[PDB]
RNA sequence: AUUUUUGGUAAGCAGAACUGGCGAUGCGGGAUGAACCGGAAGCCGGGUUACGGUGCCAAACUGCGCGCUAACCUAGAUCCCACAAAGGGUGUUGGUCGAUUAAGACAGC
RNA sequence: GGCUUGUGGCAGCCAAGCGUUCAUAGCGACGUUGCUUUUUGAUCCUUCGAUGUCGGCUCUUCCUAUCAUUGUGAAGCAGAA
RNA sequence: CGCAUGCGCCCGCCGUCCGCUUGCCGACCCGCAGUAGGGGCCUUUGGCCCCCAAGGGCACGUGUCGUUGGCUAAGUCAUCG
């Protein structure tokens, strides 16, 4: 029914940095540099100064907008609280091997950025999946089995380790029973 | 960002219908698509936001104030005097006048146009050369 | 400044000749329809309403030491809302002038 | 109603039409991919086919039969003499696709090639681009022609040279009018083409400067002409019953 | 000033008889575009809930109600029973807007759009002016407001009238909020 | 849409950001009148319904052709400046020989080809994207669909329009410095002509 | 052909009642059409309409207004008319009847 | 060939039941809504100063309500099938 | 891109004549991007100003397509190198 105005505020560290100008969002902190392009969204941002403390609130706000138009406000806010977490702790997922008879055996090129999976249920097929920008993955050493992806995009990183997952299906098999495969067990900061 | 808002006092220019060119003060808001408007030289009436373009003027009233206080409120702000100043507001006025012009007039200006523009040509020319 | 050479006073407006008063299947050649240039109202038609055209156009043959033929007309009538016009001429005017340009003069005047 | 069996149409549509080819010479319709990060080269090049004949030879081929066993294959012989280059030609790149910016011929051209400019050799005055040889002679021609290559440098996007066969060197072919191409040059800069194309003005080009032992190329031509063909023979299809 | 509704106050009754000599008077408010419509429509209300024909009935008189104040703005609810693709049902709906008679034709125009439902398929049965405290819809209470303040997100852009308008622009129009 | 109704030699019209059908209506309507129309930019050009919308109408378009004999027709252009054009006849008698002299008045290109690099551009406020398109509702570039069904010049056009308007910044650059320097003159010259100055002063914006 | 109406699953089937129409009749509209809508006609000028329309084709607004729809099925687009049903949707938009709630409503801690 | 679709053919909805228990893995009684014109009927609008009347052979193209082949979801899918 | 005809052909200047024209009459005008923004000044983190259509700007624009003679600084337009 149109409701006059939608506005959220969400309050931002003093250890980020963040610029917007037309729906552009940068954001800058110890761990580097993020970047996102909202302007697919018909809102306005506004940062707001406290001269008097020297805080930073960023406020996003629909004028006269629908229910579907006033859902994309709290996206946009968790966007940015995802680029400020990426960028002050950053982003660590976690993968485990899962196999029943054939062990998964998983070889990091260089720079950590690539990686070969050569034994899935005794498969002769090599197969190859490069890491995206920024997110960089290693064999855990005290767990066994394990993959850990590190990164300052949590996007970026997660279809990372969705990439890899999906590189090992099980094929005309009873998946219920057939359980190979590498999955994600845990999603966290990585400090 | 949005430097200007519809609110109660706010000046606005009817940019269409018979009123065009008229300023009118918004002092009360129906829905989200028409407005009640106040000016001393008319009766309080509704109008649509479409026909409005909104100034940078604001005058300090209440809600569907009476003619008299309305009266007092525009002369305090002295709103005619800044819009008739401002850049907007004599576009306008500079429009009535040139249409307004008459024959010997349009004549006259266009021989100062032209001496004008000969003597900038020649400080031009020499400013160049400089 | 500019050099040009033609005529040196211009006391008419231009007006396109859009076709003839028609229906969607029918065809009335005795009026034409014509768009005065910077005439955009059926209110500003009335200023126009009366006033003397003529289309010039050339034929291969000389008369009068001159190829330039001259059709006269006149506005009649306002046509729709958007400044279009009616007119009439004394010869129905031929299609192929369809496009082309008349002079709308500015007699007889009533100023 | 349906066709009582299937089986698959006689002939190809993608040779469509059917028709007499509008040239007698292999025409290269498309060019390898240029990679600037390699040394300039010619793609191409032409030759006559003289016979063929077979070979035998021991396969290498690890899994099959044949391996290390001899194998009895058909072979066509090509000839191939070194081919005269006369000129380049330089493209420029355009909304509406490649365009011909300016053509630039060597100072001497052989009466070979002469002749393919003209329908009767022998009972013409000979004209063919004797004004265009005397630009090597006046100061202000070689300038000329070196603005041109320059020009040809600064815009052009892709570089092919003119090259013409000895074709009198065979003398089983009756033909003393020789065959003229375009064949473009692959690898380094624009202007590193231009450079090579002009080095090689009136020189010969060898076929091994172009392909080598074991690589496989492709062979463009016109095929042997049969003239006005019932569909039996022209598309393959199967005879009607005797009565 | 012109309404395309108006509001009637129309008074009849029965035809005196022997029986009756002085006949029930009845009075009904109605909504019609002409005083001859809103008599129609009387007469044939009269017919289905009294039994009162206008063949054996009286015409006692009809008034045009105007709004006391059509300068101030106020809140107006609207009880009607409507008529669907597949049976009738009631629905009270609210509007805000100078005179009733502005609120009836915002109520005609929004049955019209949301359920498709045409001008002779609605009864109207209550009309009421509301306070601002007692409005039950939304799209009425969130203009409530004694300080109001939103910006005008669309805006048509066009020429005073039709004597400025041209084919082609050299520039790009210059909009902002 | 009765007609523009000026008179001049010729009218060049930057598309980018023009809904296809409305420009084409404009445009149609002009060269039936007897208006000379160059139209640039066309891969700028400007689809409701969006990118899939688009292609899928454009492959149902594709589908169609003469079952015995291909090659005669419909024939499918995938170039946006050809599909401009037979939009535009789509909306024109083109079988008659006013609308064949009405097409024949029109001129289509993608980008900016010379001389009108150097040419005022108008736009039609009528067919304008950001005045009949509410921001949020899908489109889609005529570029980018070209290209998709089968353009292989969209590249090409990038990097000339690149160069184009980097020189054009150049000019503006220049244009600035001598306005710069016209406005430093103008008032030099203000104490000279005061008379003229006051008759001028009254109709000044 | 509207309405009444018989046989037949039905039919651009077959048969009856009243009136009108086509046949014997052009003309404007429904793109196109014997029956539909309008309207019936000597040869012309001017004015105004009927039905139907006013983005181009194509004469008349991209006219002034309010809401709904977003169709990744060829979204949809005007009596006859050139078809779509039962069942469904946590797509979205209004209404109706109920239940909990500042002695603090629902989900996670 | 045209109207229709009873008949033929091909789908859908509800859920009493079947399916070691469990309506819906897989089916769907009693009922009920549709689609199609490769069945056969019904009709008689076109053709009787004539449109060559079965089937096969040959040849092309088109449809999907998909037999196989490519990629997928589900199972009363351990594997295989 | 080559070559282009010995009462021939081609190019440039001057006088005259004819024919075609997509319709001369000031037939004047190159920024990009965006429209939930852009730009300038001042630089406090800041404040002020402009936009809100070429609805503008330019142009002896002034003389029977424009009378007879002479001078002519600067400016502008045209033509030729
Ligand atoms: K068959
Ligand atoms: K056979
Ligand atoms: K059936
Ligand atoms: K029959
Ligand atoms: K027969
Ligand atoms: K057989
Ligand atoms: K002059
Ligand atoms: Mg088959
Ligand atoms: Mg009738
Ligand atoms: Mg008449
Ligand atoms: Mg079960
Ligand atoms: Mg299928």
């Amino acid at each position: 029914m149109k409701t006059i105005l939608s506005s959220e505020t969400m309050d931002i560290p003093d250890g980020v940095n963040i610029k917007v100008k037309a729906k552009q969002i940068e954001v800058e902190g110890p761990r580097g540099k993020l970047t996102r392009n909202f302007k697919h969204l018909n809102l306005d941002f506004q940062l707001i100064k406290d001269e008097e403390t020297g805080k930073k609130k960023l406020k996003i706000d629909a004028w006269f907008g629908s229910r579907k138009t006033t859902a994309a406000i709290r996206t946009a806010l968790s966007h940015v609280e995802n680029l400020i977490t990426g960028v002050t702790k950053g982003y660590r997922y976690k993968m485990r091997f899962v196999y029943a008879h054939f062990p998964i055996n998983a070889s990091i090129s260089g720079g950590n950025k690539a990686i070969e999976i050569r034994n899935f249920l005794g498969e002769k097929r090599v197969r190859k999946v490069d890491m995206l920008e920024g997110v960089t993955v290693v064999r855990s050493e005290k767990v066994k089995d394990e993959l850990v992806l590190d990164g300052n995009d949590i996007e970026l990183v997660s279809r990372s380790a969705a990439l890899i997952n999906q590189k090992c299906h099980v094929k005309n098999k009873d998946i219920r029973k057939f359980l190979d495969g590498i999955y994600v067990s845990e999603k966290g900061r990585i400090v | 960002p949005f430097k200007r808002f519809v609110e109660i006092g706010r000046v606005a220019l009817v940019n269409y219908g018979k009123d065009y060119g008229k300023l009118v003060v918004i002092v009360d808001v129906i829905d989200q698509n028409r407005a009640l408007i106040d000016a001393p030289d008319m009766v309080r009436s509704q109008i649509n936001f479409k026909r409005l373009s909104l100034t940078d003027i604001k005058i300090d009233i209440k809600r569907i104030p009476k003619k008299k206080t309305l009266v007092a409120a525009m002369e305090a702000a002295d709103v005619k005097n800044k819009w008739e100043s401002s850049s907007w507001g004599r576009k306008l006025i500079v429009q009535k006048r040139r249409a307004s012009l008459n024959d010997f007039d349009r004549f006259k200006l266009m021989l100062a146009k032209i001496k004008r523009a000969g003597v900038v040509r020649q400080e031009l020319a020499k400013l160049k050369k400089e | 400044v500019k050099g040009r050479q033609g005529e040196r006073v211009r006391l008419y407006v231009r007006g396109t000749v859009l076709g003839y008063k028609r229906s969607k299947s029918n065809q009335y050649p005795s009026t034409s329809l014509i768009q005065i240039e910077g005439v955009n109202t059926k209110e500003e038609v009335d200023w126009y309403l009366g006033k003397r055209m003529a289309y010039i156009y050339k034929a291969k043959t000389k008369k009068n030491n001159s190829h330039y033929r001259c059709i006269w007309g006149k506005v009649c009538r306002p046509h729709g809302n958007s400044g279009v016009v009616r007119a009439k001429f004394k010869s129905n005017l031929p299609p192929k002038s369809m496009g082309s340009k008349v002079r709308v003069f500015m007699y007889p005047s009533n100023i | 109603s349906h066709r009582k069996f299937e089986h698959p149409r006689h002939g190809s549509l993608g040779f469509l039409p059917r028709k007499r080819a509008a040239r007698h010479r292999g025409k290269v319709k498309a060019f390898p991919k240029d990679d600037p990060s390699k040394p300039c080269k010619l793609t191409a090049f032409l030759g006559y086919k003289a016979g063929m004949t077979h070979i035998v030879r021991d396969v290498e081929k690890p899994g099959s039969k044949l391996h290390k066993k001899e194998t009895c294959e058909a072979v066509t012989i090509i000839e191939t003499p070194p081919m005269v280059i006369v000129g380049v030609v330089g493209y420029v790149k355009t909304p509406r696709g490649l365009r011909c910016l300016n053509t630039v011929w060597a100072q001497h051209l052989s009466e070979e090639l002469k002749r393919r400019f003209y329908k009767n050799w022998c009972k013409s005055k000979k004209k063919a681009f004797l004004k265009y040889s005397k630009k090597y002679e006046t100061d202000e021609g070689k300038k000329d022609i070196q603005t041109q290559l320059e020009k040809l440098k600064k815009y052009a996007c892709v570089i092919r040279v003119l090259a013409h066969t000895q074709i009198r060197k065979m003398k089983g072919l009756k033909q003393k009018k020789a065959h003229l191409m375009e064949i473009q040059v692959n690898g380094g800069t624009i202007a590193q083409k231009v450079d090579f194309a002009y080095g090689f003005f009136e020189k010969q080009v060898p076929v091994d400067a172009v392909f080598q032992k074991d690589e496989m190329i492709d062979i463009i031509g016109v095929t042997k002409g049969k003239g006005y063909e019932g569909v039996v023979t022209r598309w393959g299809v199967t005879r009607l019953p005797r009565k | 000033v012109t309404y395309k509704f108006h509001q009637y106050q129309v008074v009849g009754r029965a035809l005196p008889t022997e029986n009756d000599e002085h006949p029930k008077i009845y009075r009904m408010k109605l909504w019609a575009t002409n005083e001859v419509r809103a008599k129609s429509k009387f007469w044939y209300y009269l017919r289905k809930l009294k039994k009162v024909k206008k063949s054996n009935g009286q015409m006692l008189a009809i008034n045009e109600i105007f709004e006391k104040n059509p300068t101030k703005i106020k809140n107006y609810g609207i009880w009607l029973r409507y008529q669907s693709r597949t049976g009738y049902h009631n629905m009270y709906k609210e509007y805000r807007d100078t005179t009733l008679n502005g609120a009836v034709e915002q109520m005609y125009t929004e049955m019209a759009s949301r359920h498709r439902v045409r001008h002779h398929c609605i009864q109207i049965i209550k009309t009421a002016t509301i306070p601002a405290k007692l409005c039950k819809r939304e799209s009425t209470k969130q203009f409530h407001d004694s300080k109001i303040k939103f910006p005008l997100v669309f805006k048509k852009v066009r020429p005073p009238s039709r004597k400025l308008k041209t084919t082609y622009k050299a520039t790009r129009p210059n909009l902002f909020m | 849409v009765s007609g523009s109704g000026i008179s001049a030699r010729r009218i060049v019209v930057d598309a980018r950001h023009h809904m296809l059908g409305r420009l084409s209506s404009i445009l149609a309507k002009e060269l039936l009148n007897g208006q000379k129309v160059v139209v640039v930019r066309c891969e700028e050009i400007c689809l409701s319904g969006g990118l899939v919308r688009q292609k899928m109408k454009y492959l149902r378009f594709l589908r169609k052709r003469m079952n015995t004999k291909p090659s005669h027709g419909p024939i499918h252009f995938r170039a946006p400046s050809k599909i401009l054009w037979r939009t535009i006849r789509g909306m024109i008698p083109h079988k008659t020989k006013r609308g064949a002299a009405a097409l024949a008045r029109l001129k289509v290109y993608e980008g900016v080809p010379p001389p009108y690099d150097k040419i005022k551009r108008m736009v039609i406020p009528d067919a304008l994207k950001v005045l009949r398109l509410q921001a949020g509702h899908k489109y889609c570039l005529l570029g980018k669909l070209s290209s998709e069904v089968g353009w292989n010049h969209y590249d090409t056009i990038k990097e000339l329009e690149n160069k184009r308007k980097e020189r054009a910044q150049v000019a503006y650059e220049r244009r600035k410095q001598l306005a710069k320097l016209r406005v430093k003159a103008e008032k030099a010259a203000e104490e000279k002509l005061g008379p003229q100055l006051a008759i001028i002063a009254p109709i000044k914006y």
